């Protein structure tokens, strides 16, 4: 199937508490495989998935150097952002970056990403063309001008069409037992009387990977969008995810409700009832 | 500055079975900035050595963290997740409900 | 693998 590799940078300034912390986490799909934390006692790119551990020491040295250089770069970027927004050096600010690539089943680049936020707000994003930028504001427009001058989009594109997809392809192969295994949701409906008049039907999807799942309730075959409490898909901690969707149903009306589960691990969407 | 308060889910890795070793998870998500204090509480007392996932964030840049510890749920032991964040005037305590 | 450019 299709896959993604994403690196997520968080650079968090913390004036008075040392230099901005720089964290990178790398994911393939919903599998964290690498992390870097400048606050680690010995900051290094660290494997977080077994299949990345076979990458040689040159990989880890190069990736760690990337992250150390990035730590400095993103501290510089935080200073730059302070300037661009006329902000004091007293406040704590966050630069985030997500970049990486989606590949299709054939491993070819489906699309690239390189997007940045400042203080949780979109700042600048490489457009899907991997050639132009969307700057969120005039500060990001300064960045965009700099990056257009520096051909950053072209460099990104070369990475996204090359090393990004190539390394992701390798990771998918090395991690094929897990990265290329969808664990279907174990699904069930629980029944929780609220009162004499109402019961909660909670449709559970547990143990599924990847996280993407559609969990809906229908009443009489009609989607209960507004009447379904849908918890965020949440990590179980064993790589898998959980989600539930609950409906408050009148007592005795449980059979009017069907839970519908779409997940790539399910050959066909499941329909469950209490 | 636009800040986002953590969503909090407290739940187990596997369906709770009293006497069966499990993992107590506190998933904090949707928050910004990333600084967040998460304690797992056993009967109101902070569980020690709680581990947490590496700081990641969602497409909307909001952060998420999984705090987790091995626990053996029982009938009477109340578990909770206590979350503090800049958006919270006081720590938010979400009790662990094995049905959620 | 990362793209270190920054």
């Amino acid at each position: 199937g299709s896959h993604s590799m994403r690196y997520f940078y968080t650079a968090m300034s913390r004036p008075g508490r040392g230099e901005p912390r720089f964290i990178t986490v790398g994911y393939v799909d919903d599998t964290l495989f690498v992390r870097f934390d400048s606050d680690a006692t010995s900051p290094r790119k660290e494997p977080r998935a077994p299949w990345i551990e076979q990458e040689g020491p040159e990989y880890w040295d190069r990736e760690t150097q990337i992250s150390k250089t990035n730590t400095q770069c993103y501290r510089e970027n935080l200073r730059t952002a302070l300037r661009y927004y006329n902000q004091s050096e007293a406040g704590s600010h966050i630069i985030q970056r997500m970049y990486g690539c989606d590949v299709g089943p054939d491993g070819r680049l489906l699309r690239g990403y390189d997007q940045y936020a400042y203080d949780g707000k979109d700042y600048i994003a490489l457009n899907e063309d991997l050639s132009s930028w969307t700057a969120a504001d005039t500060a990001a427009q300064i960045t965009q001008r700099k990056w257009e001058a520096a051909r950053v989009a072209e460099q990104d594109r070369a990475y996204l069409e090359g090393l990004c997809v190539e390394s992701l392809r390798r990771y998918l192969e090395n991690g094929k037992e897990t990265l290329q295994r969808a664990d279907p949701p174990k699904t069930h409906v629980t029944h929780h009387p609220i009162s004499d008049h109402e019961v909660t039907l909670r449709c559970w999807a547990l143990g599924f990977y990847p996280a993407e799942i559609t969990l809906t309730w229908q009443r009489d075959g009609e989607d209960q969008t507004q009447d379904t409490e849908l918890v965020e898909t949440r990590p179980a901690g064993d790589r898998t995810f959980q989600k539930w969707a609950a409906v408050v149903v009148p007592s005795g009306e449980e059979q009017r409700y069907t839970c519908h589960v779409q997940h790539e691990g399910l050959p066909k969407p499941l329909t469950l009832r209490w | 500055m636009i800040q986002r308060t953590p969503k909090i889910q407290v739940y187990s890795r596997h369906p709770a079975e009293n006497g069966k070793s499990n993992f107590l998870n506190c998933y904090v998500s949707g928050f910004h900035p990333s600084d967040i204090e998460v304690d797992l509480l056993k009967n109101g007392e902070r569980i020690e050595k709680v581990e947490h996932s590496d700081l990641s964030f969602s497409k909307d840049w909001s952060f998420y963290l999984l705090y987790y510890t091995e626990f053996t749920p029982t009938e009477k032991d109340e578990y909770a997740c206590r979350v503090n964040h800049v958006t919270l005037s006081q720590p938010k305590i979400v009790k662990w409900d094995r049905d959620m | 693998e990362e793209f270190g450019r920054c």
